[PDB]
């Protein structure tokens, strides 16, 4: 069970530094190279660099030669990528990958790094009630939050059928808003309470809101 | 020119990715 | 240093599809080429490495080819689930850097048309207690992926305070979108019926909420 686990989302001001971590497991760390590749929101893939886990030898791309440093801890089997002089084009999902004559079979979940001069804003969760009286929809509105991302679960993760978390809208204010719905039979209205668990990592927001009719 | 040093990661990678 | 790829490739189900990756002597001519698949919302998955080799778990329908400064990805038995962004990569020995392609969006043909499922949510009382009003129009499960959203205040067109999302592909290969009408509580109670009308492929589905 080779698994590459990455750190969490990070928000940084322009001109700062970010350190992302990639813990490798299930194989001999020194037996394979590690690549770092980034994907900007709505764009394609960009290779950032490669690290040799034995001696710490590194090769970086010219675009990031001036802003990236890669390190390794052989004891904990972890690679570390540090990007400095951060700018708005560094806002992206960064991935680590084990080598297979290139970026390979085993990748990481991805770490979203948002570089912005704006302050992080916590979300406001409001219940979205079914309303009129078969299929019906209930949900939670996560309003006026910056930056991304937000994770929404239903009933602490026990509810996974009929759950659709819609993509967020960027308003003119620069803040984001999202809505998460559960589609239920309308015959089951009034009989079950639903709880949305909203998590906004940039603002330490863990809010549980009840949607009941 | 000499034979590349074993510390030359660029040559080691150019040999790792090469397709004869 | 970038390998060039077709922006878009459309092909028919149960047929073979070909994606071409064009490069130079330094990247594809001298080094191995790898092909990756990115389904919407997920991380890149390796499909082919060392020009033709297949990692375990990847079906034999995926095939790899290389010739000179060219690489080719082939998909046999094309299924709807194969709709994704396909990428090529190689090592450029001139700078010493792994170069990726720009991406090729594969679209499977013969996909039926679905009408948007629209749900309109009225402002919450807790938001009304905060002196703000928001109407939430959520559109889901529609194909093709184009939709036009318009709001109406007692049949009068509502122009201001409408923010709509770009359509997004889902796991079912259908698209989803959302529109939000930000109103003041005065604007919410001053009318009798606010409506969200969603137009897809010439048809219109409308939902109405009342204060």
């Amino acid at each position: 069970q080779v698994q590459l686990v990455q750190s969490g989302t990070e928000v940084r001001q322009p001109g700062a530094s970010v350190r992302v971590s990639c813990k490798a497991s299930g194989y001999t760390f020194t037996d394979s190279y590690i690549h770092w590749v980034r994907q900007a929101p709505g764009q394609g893939l960009e290779w950032m660099g490669i690290i040799k886990p034995s001696g710490g030898n590194t090769r970086y791309a010219q675009r990031f030669q001036g802003r990236v440093t890669m390190t390794r801890d052989t004891s904990t089997s972890t690679v570390y990528m540090e990007l400095s002089s951060l700018r708005s084009e560094d806002t992206a999902v960064y991935y680590c990958a084990r080598d297979s004559r290139g970026p390979g079979i085993f990748w990481g979940q991805g770490t979203l790094v948002t570089v912005s001069s704006a302050s992080t804003k916590g979300p406001s969760v409001f219940p979205l009630a079914p309303s009129s009286k078969g299929t019906a929809a209930l949900g939670c509105l996560v309003k006026d939050y910056f930056p991304e991302p937000v994770t929404v679960s239903w009933n602490s993760g026990a509810l996974t059928s009929g759950v659709h978390t819609f993509p967020a809208v960027l308003q003119s204010s620069g803040l984001y808003s999202l809505s998460s719905v559960v589609t239920v039979p309308s015959s089951s209205l009034g009989t079950q309470t639903y709880i949305c668990n909203v998590n906004h990592k940039p603002s330490n927001t863990k809010v549980d809101k009840r949607v009941e009719p | 020119h000499s034979v590349p040093k074993l510390s030359d990661f660029e040559s080691e990678l150019s040999h790792w990715f090469k397709n004869q | 240093s970038v390998l060039t790829q077709p922006p878009s490739v459309s092909a028919a189900p149960e047929r073979k599809v070909t994606i071409s990756c064009s490069g130079s002597s330094s990247n594809i001519g001298t080094n191995f080429v790898s092909w990756y698949q990115q389904l919407p919302g997920t991380a890149p998955k390796l499909l082919i490495y060392e020009n033709n080799k297949r990692p375990s778990g990847i079906p034999d329908r995926f095939s790899g080819s290389k010739s000179g400064t060219s690489a080719t990805l082939g998909i046999t038995g094309l299924q709807t689930g194969d709709e994704a962004d396909y990428y090529c990569g190689a090592w450029d020995s001139t700078p010493g850097t792994w170069v990726f392609g720009g991406g090729t969006r594969l679209t499977v043909l013969g996909q039926p048309k679905a009408a948007p499922s629209v749900t309109l949510f009225p402002p919450s009382s807790e938001e009304l207690q905060a002196n703000k009003a928001t109407l939430v129009c959520l559109i889901s499960d529609f194909y093709p992926g184009a939709v036009t959203v318009a709001w109406k205040a007692d049949s009068s067109p509502v122009k201001a305070g409408v923010e709509t999302t770009t359509p997004s592909k889902q796991s079912n290969n259908k698209y989803a979108a959302s529109s939000y009408l930000s109103l003041t509580p005065e604007q919410w109670k001053s009318h009798r019926s606010y409506s969200c009308q969603v137009t897809h492929e010439g048809s219109t589905v409308e939902k109405t909420v009342a204060p």
